[PDB]
């Protein structure tokens, strides 16, 4: 009931770019040792055959001809201590696999065990060859059914969530025979003189690792998916009564439930990290990590037996930002659970546009790669906007435990 | 009496060969998605083959090859592994065959029937029936047509199919033939290690040429060239040259192409073999007389003087050297001394198309065209050299000036040309 | 003045095409080191292959095929499995060309280097150089030879290659050619089950020729045969005749040839259509008008009488059918209302030597010749089908009476022929 | 240190024999069960490539045409209960095996294990595809050293030892450049007409086997290679001292000692058929199974003390002849060692007469197969054609108890 029949292939531009040196940001390579992991699930794939899914690839790399570069370092001023990389804009191509699953797709969404975005996606990073590594891979899976899967392993080196899922729909609109926005990528990125030697409380500074860009699991963890209604919200609303209201009750409360679900499991949970998606904050939205990393301390509450409008509160309203201490910090950093758990809000993207023809997405799910050693979650819409999805990336000897301390609220 | 001139007139009349023109011709353009360049070769070398050893070759071989980065392998060399069935190879025969045709006859006006000669070559791919059979069959060509499929002869028999549509129009009068010389490289795609088989992977990209040629006298004003000589030499006496260019099968059992070591001792000296059997034909006498005043210098003074080479810079004005590899190009350039004015074309029909087929002189006289240096009565010399070592030359002379928007091979890309091709690929 | 006779004269005799000679022809004579009886080819059938469905039906196809126990196989199909590769398939190649071409230069007193043509023809084995450069290297002929390779051609390509040699014997004056024709079937063995597949593995069997074409005025009285007419009907233009044989790849990944079900309608329909192309031409004129009177009865009294064939038997002496099958020949006699004399030669090879390659027109006529049968001014019909269903045939005319021991293929057992050849065979 | 790399071929005869129905005689049907497996030793096979050996086969089997048959069963006149077999001489051929082994041929030679012709020569018998077995498969085996080891499986319904040895040494003798003698076969062989209900006491019948032409084994036996010398047959021969000498001590004494071994790991061998393979009664040598089949009691009194001298002419002159009833027998008799210990006597056959070049061979030992449950001995001439050597075939369990009951004797 697994997948099979992974025949690999390589999408490259259509055009020539000749010698292209796109220079990575600080922040590009702050966010190096994770990986996207993100499947679009689709009700039917009828003339989607795997040339109709190809073709338009061609011309969408033409706009994004860095996800289609490699790895490189340049040398050093004196003695080699730094070897700034950069993606040398080769037009080597992406992956495209080509798998089919013989299950039923919707028992499939249907499901508890971790392992569907393990499964359904295409599970290389930045690996043992750095220099010959694709920062971009697409599975594409067939069902019994007829259904389609397109899972895209996206590295978070070259780009973030925002500019990862609308480089999707800038293919899915091509697919559409729509126009889509020429992206800009035109202002040069430049190293800032930084080496920011007061370390961020949301990191933690791993060893310089040479030529593989994934810090080691040690636990076990696992992408398990679970979907929140949109009635549950509505009690995540009537427990802030007879006060002020600061928390945004599409996400904030939504990773306050999961925090007080976290913490009746693992006990010292009491800093937590997150990291703002905001569209605010996409000053020159090219491609580039434009997130805003801030941790959260609770310096008198202790999580484990405090309400959940409570955290609420304490998340949203008491953040310390920190998005340019980790980019000017000197790599190496694990921002997905270096020292807390980490909590992303990538809500406000448009996570359903991956219209083919005309259709809408049946589940979108987003998984984590090299996620840290306390665990992620991964609020994102659902279908029609009502209730969010949570996809949390646990260790997994907490998985099963989650299951019973987290049902009482969803029930 | 008056019978005095028509004894030399019609008599001599009957006994002149018919004249065989090159009407058009339309090369295959393959389009963009299928373009491999450097680094998805190498990435896709060292993800099937585990030995570094048959990767830094390679690295070698396409970094000091002179392919650019438009070059082009059909869809079934772009997997990891390629999966190279008859089916994949027998529909990409139908991609490069059938829409260069269709290039050639909307840009003629060329009937179906009008069709009494078919001569296609191809090296490796050879299936059954013909690749002339599948011509007959989609383009529903007459019951009666000469068809021949001439198989085997390398990457020179580019100019044996030119040679016999030469010959069969002199045996029918009023007729067309059509000539299309391909290299179908999915099934030409070696599998194994060994390091002499593993050029052929390197160089060999996609290509195909749709000719036609006809010897009736209506197509003198529409025609483009005449076809003056067409010269063999074939090398494949010598046991050297025999097995220089050879296919094996290697230890594990994998078919392909292997190269000898020596591939250019024998390339210098079966083209230089077929200079000398070209030399009387093409030539002016004053080169002519002049050089043999200095081969009898060197006959009675002294045991050989100074060779004094016959400069076909002034017999030629333009030369279309088979784009085997680029150390066939740049020591032709030294032996006949031609400026690189001369050479452009095989080193940017090296450069843009790779080492096609046997019809890369067909990309090479789209690029002299396309440029608009085509003048009306200029010589074109087609040289070119294979396997067995045949090594085949053309003369052709062009009848009409060709304009630069030719909607050939070239177009999208004529303006950017040429490049500074380097030495080495700087990875 | 006596200047009109000599304008309906040498203007008459310059506008006359050269006649083409046949000197001599050697056929490849199999060792009975190398035959395959019945009995040994369905042991080796059940012993590769589990099931009890493709041995039942090998064991029905070759107790009705009409072969015989003297049919021969390559060194390389006699092993349980077979172990086709390529240097025991161009070892097998070396055999059968160099063998049969030793037999026609000892028998002539042919010169290496007077060879002007060479034209060799081979359907599925194709290597790279190729199966002229062999010969080329082998007996060392010259580097201006004019050499071709037609391949792919199917069991026809041998009245190809006559056409071929003959439309190079009109341009070229002077000169000899060699014309080739085998099939290396160390290759052209399936290995998987498809039951339309396994018919080129019970009926292809070793077999060779070399032929000695030429246009010298000298060789008027040493040629045995001058060629008359060849005449080419290529019935590609259908979709059924097109894909009906026809080389595929089955679900396994094995190659081979795939005759269809419909293989002898597609033939017969074939056959007829290169009949009305050689009845104007061979026909008597008493036939052709009696013929033509008959043919106009059915245009004014009722729409369509009884169909009158002409016959054939007035304007032939001596019919070789290619022997492809018994089913395929016992038609053709059905239709053309041939005596058992007349199919005699086709069905003693397929009794012989088998379904050899495109060369069982040559054993049949060795074996018209070798019976003593072959009188002076007699008119010999070749007619070959194979591959695309191209559907070529010949015209032969005796010059010389050919002696009774002739040292051919057929020495040692023409003296235990015809034999009966049953419906069946016993097992 | 094992045999490998068997390639399987087929060597047919030169010249068509036609529909022929080579009858078989009766003795030619009782022995249909066993099988011989004769291995031939070369020091050197230098010029003996698996070309130059299988080209000679074709001369020789138009001479031998019924050996390259099949086996067929005609129907009967009345009721078919019986069906009589008979040779249909279709050229379907022999096989030819090419192996070869990495060892040392002379460590082989001189090893004690039993295991040796079932690996040198091909262990095929007429089997469950009847009317498809090979009536004969040669075996040829290249060594490390340089040796070579043809070995001949033999059908014993075909013809007998005499008659598989000199039809080996015909193809030799065609493969040196000699010229064989008139290999006649003209008398064709008619069913005699005789019943004979009794069943003869040399044998015991075994069940109407339909299409497989081996007894089942039930135990597991394997055949032993012991050499003996001149200088023990000398030690044997001043034991019938006083008394007149008429056993022939070239076999009878030989035969006696095994008798003596195998009666002390055996309680019951006092009746001991043998098998004689006179050359005086060929009567029209051709290829035929004119052995001589007779048991031997010995008079009451146990072999279990009784001295090997005694035993020698209580054997030799004491013989009951039974080879014109097991001839008559009908049906699935089983000669070799049914229901008696079995004492071939094939040591008069020319053995070593495969001259192939020059090369006399330096080992030639023959087995057996399809032995019954009571065993079979086979003395054969050595090298120097002085002393002796025997393949004795036992159960398996009795062969190294019968390595310390003979080594005292053999020292
Ligand atoms: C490919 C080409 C660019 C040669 O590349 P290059 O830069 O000259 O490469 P070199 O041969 O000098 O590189 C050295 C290596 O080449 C290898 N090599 C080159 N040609 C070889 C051959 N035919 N067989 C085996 N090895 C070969 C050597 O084994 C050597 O091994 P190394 O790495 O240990 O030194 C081109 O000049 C050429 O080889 N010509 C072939 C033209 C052709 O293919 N003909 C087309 C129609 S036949
Ligand atoms: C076999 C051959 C003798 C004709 O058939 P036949 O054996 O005379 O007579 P049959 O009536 O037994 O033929 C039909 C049987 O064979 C099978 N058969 C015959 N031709 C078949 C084909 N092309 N594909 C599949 N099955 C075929 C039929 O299925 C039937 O077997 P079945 O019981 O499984 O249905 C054979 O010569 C032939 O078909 N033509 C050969 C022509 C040729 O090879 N041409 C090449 C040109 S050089």
């Amino acid at each position: 009931g697994a997948v099979h029949g992974h025949r690999l292939s390589t999408v490259v531009p259509s055009s020539v770019t000749g010698e292209v040196d796109y220079a990575l940001a600080d922040a590009d390579l702050a966010f190096k040792l994770h990986y996207l992991r993100g499947v679009y699930y689709y009700r039917s794939g009828d003339g989607l055959a795997t040339k109709v899914l190809k073709d338009p690839m061609f011309p969408w790399l033409d706009d994004h001809f860095p996800v289609a570069g490699r790895v490189r370092r340049a040398e050093a001023e004196g003695d080699g201590a730094p070897r700034r990389p950069y993606i040398k804009c080769n037009d080597c191509g992406v992956r495209i696999v080509e798998a089919r699953c013989d299950r039923d797709m919707a028992e499939w969404i249907r499901d508890a065990a971790p392992g569907r975005i393990r499964q359904l996606c295409y599970d290389k990073v930045l690996g043992p060859e750095l220099f010959f590594s694709p920062l971009l891979y697409v599975q594409i899976t067939n069902f019994k059914c007829g259904g389609l899967a397109l899972g895209f392993s996206w590295a978070h080196l070259i780009g973030d969530i925002p500019s990862a899922a609308t480089c999707f729909n800038k293919w899915a609109q091509i697919l559409s025979g729509k126009k889509p926005e020429a992206t800009v990528l035109t202002p040069p990125n430049q190293p800032l003189q930084g080496q920011s030697p007061a370390a961020p409380r949301s990191v933690k500074q791993v060893g310089p690792m040479e030529d593989l860009w994934l810090v080691p699991a040690g636990r076990d963890m696992a992408c398990y998916s679970f979907h929140v209604s949109d009635a549950v919200l509505k009690k995540l609303h009537q427990q802030q009564n007879g006060r002020q209201d600061a928390a945004a009750g599409t996400f904030e409360l939504v990773s306050a439930l999961v925090w007080q679900a976290v913490a009746k499991i693992r006990g010292d949970v009491d800093t937590v990290t997150v990291v703002r998606a905001d569209a605010a904050a996409r000053s020159g939205k090219s491609l580039a990590n434009e997130m805003k990393v801030g941790y959260v301390e609770s310096a008198g509450s202790s999580p484990a037996k405090t309400d959940v409008a409570e955290l609420a509160a304490l998340l949203a309203k008491n953040v310390v930002d920190e998005t340019a201490a980790v980019a000017a910090f000197q790599g190496d950093v694990l921002v997905y659970g270096g020292a807390n758990l980490t909590l992303v809000d990538m809500e406000q993207v448009d996570l359903y546009g991956l219209e083919i023809k005309g259709q809408r997405p049946v589940y979108v799910e987003y998984g984590m790669d090299g996620v840290g050693d306390e665990g992620a979650v991964l609020v994102q819409p659902d279908a029609d906007g009502r209730g969010r999805l949570v996809t949390v990336v646990l260790p997994g000897d907490e998985i099963d435990s989650l299951r019973a301390a987290l049902g009482s609220a969803l029930h | 009496s008056a019978f005095l001139v028509v004894f030399v007139g019609t008599v001599y009349v009957m006994s002149r060969p018919r004249p065989v023109y090159l009407v058009d011709y339309a090369c295959y353009k393959p389009p963009a998605s299928c373009r491999v360049p450097f680094a998805t070769f190498m990435e896709h070398t060292r993800l099937i083959s585990d030995d570094d050893k048959s990767v830094r070759f390679q690295t070698r071989i396409l970094e000091r090859s002179g392919l650019g980065e438009d070059t082009c392998l059909p869809p079934a060399n772009h997997y990891i592994p390629p999966n190279p069935s008859m089916e994949a190879s027998r529909a990409e025969a139908q991609l490069v065959i059938f829409s260069a045709i269709d290039d050639l006859v909307r840009r003629t006006g060329l009937k179906p029937k009008d069709i009494d000669i078919l001569v296609v070559n191809c090296s490796l791919f050879s299936p059954t029936p013909s690749l002339s059979a599948m011509i007959i069959n989609k383009y529903k060509l007459r019951s009666n047509i000469r068809s021949f499929n001439l198989s085997g002869m390398g990457c020179s028999a580019g100019l044996i199919s030119i040679d016999l549509a030469r010959d069969m129009l002199q045996v029918h009068p009023n007729s067309n033939a059509l000539v299309v010389s391909t290299e179908i490289i999915t099934p030409n795609f070696y599998q194994g290690s060994r390091r002499d088989m593993l050029l052929p992977n390197c160089l060999f990209r996609m290509g195909a040429a749709a000719i036609l040629l006809s010897n009736r006298r209506r197509e003198a004003r529409r025609a483009k060239y005449r076809l003056v000589h067409v010269v063999r030499t074939h090398k494949g006496a010598d046991d050297r040259a025999y097995r220089c260019v050879y296919e094996e099968e290697d230890e594990q059992g994998f078919s392909g192409i292997s190269l000898s070591k020596e591939l250019m001792a024998i390339a210098g000296d079966a083209l230089k073999s077929n200079i000398t059997t070209i030399g009387p034909l093409v030539l002016p006498m004053s080169e002519q007389l002049l050089f043999f005043f200095r081969l009898v210098g060197r006959k009675l003074v002294n045991k050989g003087w100074r060779p004094y080479i016959p400069d076909f810079k002034l017999a030629f004005e333009h030369f279309c050297i088979h784009a085997g590899g680029r150390a066939v190009i740049d020591e032709l350039q030294k032996n006949l001394q031609l400026s690189p004015r001369h050479v452009e074309a095989s080193r940017m029909t090296l450069h843009r198309f790779g080492n096609t087929s046997s019809s890369s002189l067909w990309y090479e006289l789209a690029y002299i065209e396309a440029k608009g240096r085509m003048r009306r009565g200029d010589r074109v010399w087609q040289i070119g050299f294979g396997s067995g070592f045949k090594c085949n030359s053309a003369v052709w002379k062009c009848l009409r000036s060709i304009k630069t928007p030719t909607n050939g091979p070239w177009d999208d890309c004529i303006h950017r040309y040429p490049v500074d091709v380097p030495e080495v690929v700087k990875l």
